[PDB]
Formats: C-alpha cells, structure tokens, sequence
C-alpha cells in the first residue's frame, strides 16, 4: 500500500521488456544517427537530453517513476556504440529489498537481447520501401522478416507475458517477503530460461547475416544475394536441430515453420 | 510518426466522416472537438485536438451535421479537372505536411467505381513524385462503369504501396443476411467498423505494430501481391474466434491459398490460450498457404476502450482476390466490342493482365523465376 | 538585485556619481540618491521596519568599485545571518553588479545604434566599417544577455525554490539555519566565485573588459564622423575653396581603412578569448547547463 | 521612464481602445478611471489615473462608451493635412511628454493598408525623427490604390521606426475562420489587443531581467536594419508543450530560411526548473534553424498572470520569411506601376524597399558580413 510493489514492477516492464510501444519507436528514430557511432565517441548529455525528450513527447507521460530512467552504457557486449547500450533504474531503500543490483542486471541481460531483435527487424523493414519504386532478393527477404516478426511474437505473448501473468497472481497470495523474494527470482530465472538466453551461440551469429544483409541492399551484388541465401538457410538449419532435441521448447518449431517448410 | 488521410468523391466522405465518428467515440473527445474527462496514443490521427484530414455538395452535410467544429462521371473529368487545381490542393497538404514532426502515410479514402476515380488516380501519381518515401495506403471501395474501374487499377498496381478492397456486392449480402436491410447508410456502418478496427494496434500501443510500415512489410512479401481482405466476426475463447474468421461466409468477398494472416483480437482473453489456437488451426488445416516460400500465421492482441465482450479482425493475403479482377476485365472486353489516341485503356490492358497472371503464379511451388 | 525595478532606476541616477574618482566620493551624499530611488520606484510600497536597514556602505579606484549596499541587520534576526551570511552577500553583490553594468552598458551601445544610422545614412562609403561595429555588438550582447538568465533561473529562481521548500516544513530554527547556511554555499558554488574555480573567474574577467574597450573604441569612430559630417553640413549651407576642401574630403576616406583595422583586430581578440572560455568549463555539474545557453545553435565549436 | 502611446486612424484608435480596456481590466481600474478596492507596476502606462494615451468619428464612439472618464483614403491627402496642423498636435504632444519625469519611446498603434492614418503616422514618424533624436519609437503595424500607401508605409518605417511589429489580417481572419468561427472587426480585435496586451507584459510586472523597453529590444534586432518581428500566441500543461505548440507555423501571425532571435514569456504558475530541460530538448530534436554567421540563441522569460483576472505564453520572432510579404506588395506596386508633380517619391520607396528585400535575402547567408 504504502510505497507500493505491484504498481512499481509496471513501470520497470514498460521500459526493460519495452512494453511500451510508443516509447521505443520514438527513441530509436531520434536517436539512431548517435549511435551508430562507436564507442567512446558519444557524450552521454547528449543521449540523456533525447531519452527525457522520448518520454514526454510519447505516451509514457502518464508514468509517475519515469524519472528514474538512466542510460547505462555497458562496457561488454552480450557476450560498438549500438550493442552497448541499456537503460538503469535506481530505487529507494525499502524496495532495494527486492529489485536490487543482483537481481537488476537480470532485468539488463534481457533487455538488450530485446534491443538487438527490434533493431534488426526495424531497418530490415526500412529497406522494404527504398528498392519499391534485382528482383530475386524479394523472396530471401522474407527467409528473414518471417523469422524475426516469428521470434518476437513468440518472445513477448509466450513467453515473458504468461510468466508475468502469473507474477501479478502469484503476488496476491504472499504471505511474507522472503516468499515474494522467491517469486520474483523465481520469474527472472523462467524468462532467462524460455528464451535463449540460457551455449545456442548460433542465434548470434545467425543475426549477423540478417543485419549485414541490409548493409549490401543498402548500397544502392547477384552473386552475393545467393550467397547470403546459402549461408543464412544452413545457420538456420541448425538451429531447429537443437532446438528440436529435448526432453516451451518445442513450440517454438511450430513458431518459426507453418507450411511444413524447412522439412529437411 | 503522424498519418495524414485524405477523402475524395461521395464515398470517401461519407466512409470517413463516419471512420472519424467511430474514432471520435472511442476516445474521449466530444464532437466539438474539445476533449471530455470522463492512456490512448491519439497523436497519429489528431493534431494538439484536430484530426488531419484533407477532404475534397456532401461537403455541406458535413458543415450541418454536429461535427463542424472538427475541420461528372467519366474518368477523363476527373483526370482532367485534377490537373486544373495541382497547385491548389498541393498547397494544403504541403502546409499540412511540414507542420508535421515526421509525416509517415498518406491514407486515401476512394471508390473507384465518378470523380473520386479520376481525381484518385491523379493524386496516386503525383505524390510519388514528390513524395517519394512516403507509404500510400488506400481503403478502395468495389462496386462506363468498367472503363472508370479498371483504370485506376492501373495505378492502384504500381503507385499504391498497400490496397485493402472493400465491394459493396460482398457486403450488401451481410447487409442483407444478418442485417436483413431489403441503403448506404447501414452498410458504411459495417465500413466504419472495418476501418476503425484495422488501425486498433496504432492507436493502443503494444508489444509490435506501432508503426504503419510494421503492418505492411509482414503481409505483402513482393511489390505486386498488394491486395488485402478482411475478415470481421462479431456480427466465448480464441479458438471460437479463430475458427469464424477463416469461414468464406464472413469475409468481405464474393489452386488457392493464403500468404499472409493477421489476427487482431480485440478482447480480454487471457495471453495463455494463444498459441494453443494457433496449434489447434494447423492440426484441422482449416487454412492452407504458398507452397514456395515459409508463411505463417500472426495474432496480435489489444484493449478495448473503456469508454465505449471479444471482437475480432483478419487481415488476409489471399489469392482468391484476383477473382474480382477477372470480373472487371472480362465486362471490359465485352464493352470494347459494343463501343485522340484510345492507347491508355489498352496499356492499363496490359499491365492488368500481368498483375492477374502473378497471382494465378503465386499458388505455383515453382512461383521463383 | 531580485527587485529589477528598484536596481534600474538606482543605476541611472548613480552613473553620474561614480565616474569620478573615490577620492572625490564621501557616503554623506549618497543616501539621498538612495532614498529618492526607494521613492520612485515601486520598492516605496513596502514595510517601513525593512526600509529603515537598507542602507549603503563604501569598502575600501573608481565609484563603480567601491558601491555597494549593506542591510546591517542586529538583534535576534542577528542569529541568523551572524556576521557570515552578511559576508557572503557581498562576496556575492560585487559579481551581481558587474554582471548588471556590463549589460547597461550594451543597452547602452545599441541605443546609440538605433539613433546613430538615423544621422549618418548618407555616407555609403562609411556603413562598410559601420558594419563591423554592429556585428561585433550583437555577437557581445549574446554572451552577456544569455549569462543573465542563467543567473535568473539556474542559480536564484533554482536555489531558492529548495529554501523556501526547506523552511514551510522546517521548524526548532536549527533546520532553519542549516537551510539558509547551505542556501549559501550553492550560490557561490553555482556562481564562480568559488575557492577552486578561480582560473574560470579570472577569465570571465577579461570578457568582461572587452565590452568596455568597445565602447572606448565605438564612440572615437562614432564622433569622427560626426565632425565630419558636421562640417560638411555648414561648409555648403552658407554657400549654397573647392579644393582645399577635396584634399581635407579625400584624407578622411584614407583614415577608414585605419579604424577598420582596429575593429578587425579587436573582434578576432574577442573570439579568442570566449573559444576560450567555453574550454574551461569542462572541468561542477551546474555549469554545465551555461555550456549550452552560449553554445545554441553552435554559433561556436564550427 | 515613461511609454506614450499613440493611436491613428480607425483601426489604430480601435484597436487601441480596446488594448486600454484589456489593461484596466488587468488591474484594479474602473472604468471611470478610479481605482477598485479588490505589486504591479502601473506608472509606465498611466499617471496617478489617466492613460498616457493621445487620440487622433470613431472618438465619438469612445466618448458614448462607458469609458469617456479616461480621457480621404489617399497617402499624399494625409500627409498634407498633418504638415498643415503640425504644431497643433506638437504641443499636445510636448506638453505630454515634458509632463513626463522621464520619457522613454513613442508606441505607435496604426494600419498602413490605407487611408488617412497611415500618411499621418508617416509624417509624425518623421517628425519625431527630426526632433527627439533619443527615444526608442516601437509601431504595432496593421498589415492589410492600397498598395501604394502600404509601401510609402514601408518606405517611411524602415529607417525611423527603430522597432516594428507586423500583424497581417489576413493570417488574423484566418485563424478567426479556423479555430473561432466567425462565418468581423470586432471579433479580431480582441485577439489583436490580446497579443498586445501580452507583449508588454514583463514591463508591468517586474521579474528578474525585462524592465525597460532596451531589455527587449536590444535582445532581438542585431543590427538596425533586421527590425521586423512577428508575434505567436499558442493558448487559444509542461512549458516543453507550449514551446514544442508555439514553434508551430499553425499560430504564427505569418501568412533558405532560419532565426534571427526568439524570445518567449511565459506567464503561468510553472515550475521554473524545467525551462532548461526544455531548451535542451529542444536543441535535440532541433526544431528550429538559426543563422550561420553569428551565435543566435533562445531567450526565455516569465511573469505573474494578472491576479485581479491556467498557463499561457507569447513568442516574439526575427524570421528572415517576413520579406515574402513585402514582395507581394513590391509585385502588385509593379503590376500597379505599369496599369494606371514628379511621382518619384514611390520609386525612391520602392528602391529602398527593394534594397531591405535584398538585405533579408542576403541576411541567411553564411557570409552575410560584407
Ligand atoms: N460502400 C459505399 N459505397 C458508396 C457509398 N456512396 C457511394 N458509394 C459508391 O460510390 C459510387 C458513386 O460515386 P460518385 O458519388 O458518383 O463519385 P463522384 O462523381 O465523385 O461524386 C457508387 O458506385 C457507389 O458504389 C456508401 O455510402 N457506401
Ligand atoms: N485588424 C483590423 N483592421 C482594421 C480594423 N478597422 C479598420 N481596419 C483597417 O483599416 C483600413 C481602413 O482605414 P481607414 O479607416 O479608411 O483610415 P482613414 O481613412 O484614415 O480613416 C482597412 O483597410 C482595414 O484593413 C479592425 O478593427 N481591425
């Protein structure tokens, strides 16, 4: 009731698991020419200046706590300038019980692996316009936006929502606070888990071909398109391979494939 | 990221003055234009509130109506006329265009079967000029008819960059099956609804989607197959929702296969049954897609406005929508055997006939090369 | 100088005072300068007790060094000030009244402007170094007229908003004065009067004699073409010998060329020395929102 | 110091009027001129009271108002009739002024679309050229055989007047049809005596920087030909919001480009530490250009709203787009010029206008210098 909990966790999920939609696509649209610079190039007055600017001037406005919004820039990648980026949140002292620096960078480490898919995913959609006004790059354009926007759905409806879903139930029912402490690293630990977070190495460099792909359709070569088909089609390959032999992770097949494709 | 729409002939009016009804109501704006107290993204419509709408004798009935506080027959007349006035109506959206943060869409509101059809397909052709980044998506309405129709096909197959069809034919039938009328101002009531509730996911921001770009570039994979239906159901879980939409009885139309779906739900079911519908539509196979390259279905959730119970909309991609063509290019034939230069018509022939052929080439599993 | 009113009217009527020198100055004679301000203004409207402290002091050349006013304050308010909070208000005052006659003055200059292209637009062979006198004004009343606003709402309107809120709910007159002791120490501290933000003082200080040499060097170029035009006046009115005069016409265009070297010179020394200044201040954090006031539009920093 | 207004002809006598009557209301002044029961600074504008106000048919219309206790259509017929009564109107003129302790400048409320006002404010301009040579003299000019007093208007204002104030009725009736609904005089008025009654708004209630005419002035005229300011008024709630609303061209008195000097008042009860915030953002996401050649920058000021009487504010602005206008006329001067003692007068108004076009043209140029 008094410096309340369940009204506090919203606010650092509209933001870290960017549930906020307004937010993002205002923030990356001012504030992409300053960074793709590299690192130790950029002055952290200037990202702040547009980051309070994203807030207001979106839907946010109406967020009491979203003045505790802090740029963060890593210096590690998810093992520059754009894969070194992140928010931070400072909290008071009786709710650093339970959101605190341990169980924070938790928060951080599925932030960017959020970042990095919505950035791909937001400039491979941008090359859709520039080439409308050769002509067989259309359809290996689709090998990659159908398995991006079949990540993303199945990142955000399936898996971080039905744990957070439970979360909110799962917080009416406490009794005490080193249960409510349980009930949260016992969701940080699923999230981390459902996702791939938890190595499959081969969704980074799987990205790599995607992102390098805008790059050649932006320097406007037929020999290089089927290139990246036959590339990009074996790194996918593998990964239904592994994701494939378990003991959820097994839905995610019926995600990524719905026509039988990819039956080899 | 701001969307400027615009109203031409009778039918762009009366669908759009009643799209900005349906949208007025759903937020909390009083029809003078002043907001009422009674969380919404409302900047991609309104201007701090003022709708940015460029419209062009039902002008007066709109200046009658309560909502004033809020602002011949051949295709050559339309054509014509149009060029007559380039600078005058380009004055107004040019003024509306910069005063815009970052302009996004240009929504055009036409029926292609008098005026609106000549002068659309002068505007489709003069903002790619211009405009040359700018997405351009038209909620074209289906019925010397022929001639006029099939000729801002012509440009609504190059210029277009989306087109989501709407024939009055298709819904005068659930005008008259569930509505059970027999008049335009009952079926451009099940219009308001399609509009409305297609740009739901803009204007409530969630997970995906807050873009315009976000909803086009995931149906249409190449440049010509640009043709969307849809697909409207409350006329209770996901599953029963699911199974009505992909029923031909509810689709707005009178081998085959689909390309793309997307699925908005409009309701507040619980996001946990989500994926077992979606499992549950491959197993039956009430639906079959392209055999060339991988297509899926997409579901996409969001909130009803607590100012105004599951509702329902499909977004399709699907081949049967050259079937409409067909219709139109074989009365045109006929009227060419019946009766300075007469080359316009045969050259919009042709490319016609080429946008017809890559459909009927989309259900080949050999649609590459 | 939170009043505006009163310190306007108090800085006209002591500008023919202070330029004499302070050997010629005795205190006697100013309070009645001082009093007719407190009349005229709108400060006359006011509790009486208040106004009976107000008064001036002389610290111990010229009268624009050594004014100042005082508000001697005794009794049981005297526990709250206690003969340090008055030593720091004029450790402060002194850079509040340079930083309000250094903006007099260029209001002062471009004043003149407005009533000097009046007289003198007749001579096209003179508006070409005219030119460089306005451009160099409006490039130096930028800097001054932009450092008063962050003296308005970065360092008063800012630090005493967190004073007044630290005194409505404050009580037992020890969080009273701790309040108002701290109120002290960010204003000297926002300021640059500080003990180790000395070299950014010093150089702000040569700034500030920079609009001074100006109007030293406007008014030596403003009144030569006064004479000059004065006497081309009287020397056809009567009239209306030839050339006697074109050789006295002919050496006064020879003489341009010498004042535009001044006022070329004179302008590339002043923007070596604000390029300069903004250097220094990335040096703590408050100083940082002047780096923008000056910087808008980047008129600077190529 | 002390601001002496005058007002000419029908619109300026108008306009002026109801700018009084905005101004009493805004204190605690009855209309006959007696002070109401019920910090604001008053002596500027009136003498303990009485507006420091000189009239110049429609005085009639005053005289029946409730307000009487506070007191052809050719350019050459104008200026002829105020040659003939120059000292009539000298000595009302000078007795006011040497009345006064301290005179300051000559606001000047007049239109020069046409008629008798604006051939006589023509000649007062002059005159007061030619006699006091050290007071600042401000014109709130109303924009509309028209085109040539507008430009002997022009002629005439751009070397005396050391400031001037554009308002056009075109952009006024504009905005009257958009946001008002009007289908009159009466009806644009008040917004003209709103503006108005906005711009002087820091001289009365004394704030930290702003208290003398100077203050305003020398902030935004860099040079002495570059003295033509337009006006915005956006409330018709952040300080971010009004200055990301005032920037917009949709409230602009306005029918490459860039800035010359932007000053902004705010008069509500905003807290005054977001003001920097908003600056810095707004030189983020750069919504506005300013000159090349010099360091331009953005002042900012606020006040108290009239007590006696929410948050507004008002945007003072050098834009290098106001020549577009005077081309206009310039271009129907020309199609005038060649349609039908010496008629040169217009063509010597017409050099120096042209001359004033070509320095705004040059003026957004990265070497405007020489
Ligand atoms: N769905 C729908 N279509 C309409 C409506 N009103 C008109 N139309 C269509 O618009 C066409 C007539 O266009 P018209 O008004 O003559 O265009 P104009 O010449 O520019 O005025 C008809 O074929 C109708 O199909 C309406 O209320 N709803
Ligand atoms: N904005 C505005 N302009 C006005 C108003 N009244 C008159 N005018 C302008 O004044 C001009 C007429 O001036 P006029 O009265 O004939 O001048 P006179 O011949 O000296 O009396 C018209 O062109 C109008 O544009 C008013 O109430 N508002």
């Amino acid at each position: 009731e008094e410096k309340e909990l369940v009204a506090h966790l919203r606010s650092i999920k509209r933001y870290f698991l960017m549930d906020q939609g307004d937010f993002f696509v205002h923030f990356m649209d001012l504030a992409e020419e300053e960074l793709r610079k590299p690192v130790e190039d950029i002055t952290p007055p200037r990202l702040e200046a547009l980051l309070e600017l994203a807030l207001r001037m979106s839907t946010a406005n109406t967020d009491p706590f979203k003045d505790d919004l802090k740029i963060d820039l890593m210096p590690h990648d998810l093992i520059s300038g754009l894969e070194a980026f992140s928010f931070d949140y400072i909290v008071k002292w009786p709710l650093s019980l339970i959101i605190n620096r341990k169980a924070l960078t938790r928060y951080q480490m599925l932030f960017r692996h959020m970042f990095y898919c919505k950035h791909v995913e937001r400039q491979l959609c941008s090359v859709w316009i520039s080439n409308k006004t050769f002509a067989g790059a259309f359809t290996l354009r689709q090998r990659m936006l159908n398995f991006v926007q079949n990540i993303q759905y199945y990142m955000m409806f399936e898996v971080m929502e039905p744990t957070w879903h439970i979360l909110e139930k799962n917080l009416k029912s406490a009794s005490n606070i080193d249960d409510v402490l349980g009930h949260h690293t016992g969701f940080l630990d699923t999230c981390l888990k459902d996702c791939m977070l938890t190595l499959l190495k081969v969704f980074s460099k799987l990205m790599s071909v995607c992102v390098m792909f805008t790059n050649c359709m932006q320097k406007f070569f037929e020999a290089t398109i089927n290139k990246f088909d036959k590339n990009f089609s074996a790194h996918l390959l593998d990964l239904l391979a592994r994701l494939s032999i378990y003991s959820g992770m097994a839905s995610v097949i019926s995600r990524l494939d719905f026509n039988g494709f990819y039956t080899e | 990221r701001e969307i400027i729409t615009l109203q031409l002939g009778q039918c762009g009016n009366q669908i759009g003055f009643e799209f900005w009804k349906q949208l007025c109501a759903e937020h909390g704006i009083s029809p003078e234009a002043i907001v009422e107290e009674f969380t919404d993204r409302k900047d991609v419509f309104f201007y701090q509130y003022i709708p940015r709408a460029v419209l062009l004798r039902v002008i007066h009935s709109i200046l009658n109506s309560p909502y004033a506080k809020l602002y011949g027959n051949n295709w050559a007349s339309g054509f014509s006329q149009g060029e007559k006035i380039h600078e005058d109506i380009f004055d107004i959206i040019d003024r509306e265009a910069d005063g815009s943060d970052s302009l996004e869409g240009f929504v055009l509101c036409h029926s292609i079967a008098g005026t609106g059809s000549g002068l659309g397909s002068y505007l489709l052709e003069r903002l790619n000029d211009r405009y040359p980044k700018k997405l351009v998506q038209t909620y074209s309405v289906f019925p010397v008819q022929p001639y006029n129709s099939l000729l801002t096909l012509k440009r609504l197959t190059q210029n277009a960059d989306c087109l989501v069809v709407l024939d009055n034919t298709a819904l005068n039938r659930i005008a008259t099956d569930r509505l059970h009328i027999q008049s335009f101002s009952q079926i451009n009531q099940l219009v308001s609804t399609i509009m409305s509730a297609s740009t739901t996911t803009l204007r409530y921001p969630g997970y995906m989607n807050n873009d315009l770009i976000g909803l086009i570039a995931s149906l249409i994979p190449t440049p010509r197959l640009h043709f969307l239906m849809t697909g409207y159901t409350p006329l209770t879980t996901v599953l029963d929702v699911m199974r009505r939409l992909l029923q031909p009885k509810n689709v707005m139309v009178s081998n085959h296969c689909y390309i793309a779906i997307l699925n908005i739900i409009q309701g507040e079911v619980d996001p946990t049954q989500v994926h077992k519908s979606l499992q549950r539509i491959r197993e039956r196979k009430l639906a079959n897609f392209i055999p060339w390259g991988p297509a899926s279905i997409q579901v996409a959730l969001s909130r009803k406005s607590p100012y105004l119970r599951v509702s329902g909309l499909m977004m399709a991609n699907h081949t049967s929508i050259s079937s409409l063509f067909e219709r139109t290019c074989r009365q045109y034939d006929k009227l060419r055997k019946r009766e300075d230069n007469f080359d316009e018509m045969d050259t919009s022939r042709e490319i016609v006939q080429q946008l017809i052929d890559e459909y009927h080439a989309a259900t080949r599993p050999d649609y590459i090369s | 100088l939170g009043q505006g009113d009163f310190i306007r009217h108090l800085m006209d009527l002591l500008k023919p005072e202070l330029v004499r020198p302070a050997t010629t100055l005795y205190q006697h004679n100013l309070t009645g300068i001082l009093e007719t301000a407190v009349r005229a203004t709108n400060a006359q409207f006011d509790s009486p007790e208040i106004l009976r402290r107000l008064d001036v002091r002389l610290l111990e050349d010229t009268g624009w060094d050594v004014f100042s006013l005082d508000y001697h304050v005794d009794g049981p308010i005297a526990t709250v000030f206690t003969r340090e909070c008055m030593s720091h208000y004029l450790r402060v005052f002194n850079f509040l009244w340079r930083a309000k006659r250094m903006e007099y003055i260029l209001t002062d200059i471009r004043k003149g402007h407005m009533c000097n292209a009046k007289l003198l637009r007749n001579m096209p062979e003179f508006s070409g170094v005219l030119h460089q006198c306005h451009i160099l004004a409006s490039e130096m009343v930028h800097f001054i007229h932009q450092m008063q606003y962050y003296i308005t709402f970065e360092v008063l309107e800012c630090s005493w908003d967190e004073l007044w809120n630290k005194v409505q709910q404050a009580q037992d007159l020890d969080h009273i004065i701790a309040a108002h002791e701290v109120f002290l120490d960010t204003i000297i501290s926002r300021c640059l009067l500080d003990s180790d933000s000395r070299a950014l003082l010093n150089q702000l200080r040569a700034v500030f004699d920079q609009i001074i040499e100006l109007q030293n060097a406007q008014d030596a170029i403003y009144r030569a073409a006064l004479e000059e035009l004065q006497r081309r006046l009287q020397f056809e009115e009567k009239k209306k010998e030839e050339e006697e005069e074109n050789k006295r016409i002919g050496e006064f265009k020879e003489s341009i060329p010498k004042m535009c070297s001044q006022l070329r010179i004179l302008t590339h020394f002043y923007q070596g020395i604000v390029q300069q200044f903004l250097v220094l201040l990335t040096t703590d954090e408050s100083l940082r929102f002047l780096s923008f006031r000056l910087d808008f539009n980047e008129h600077y920093k190529a």
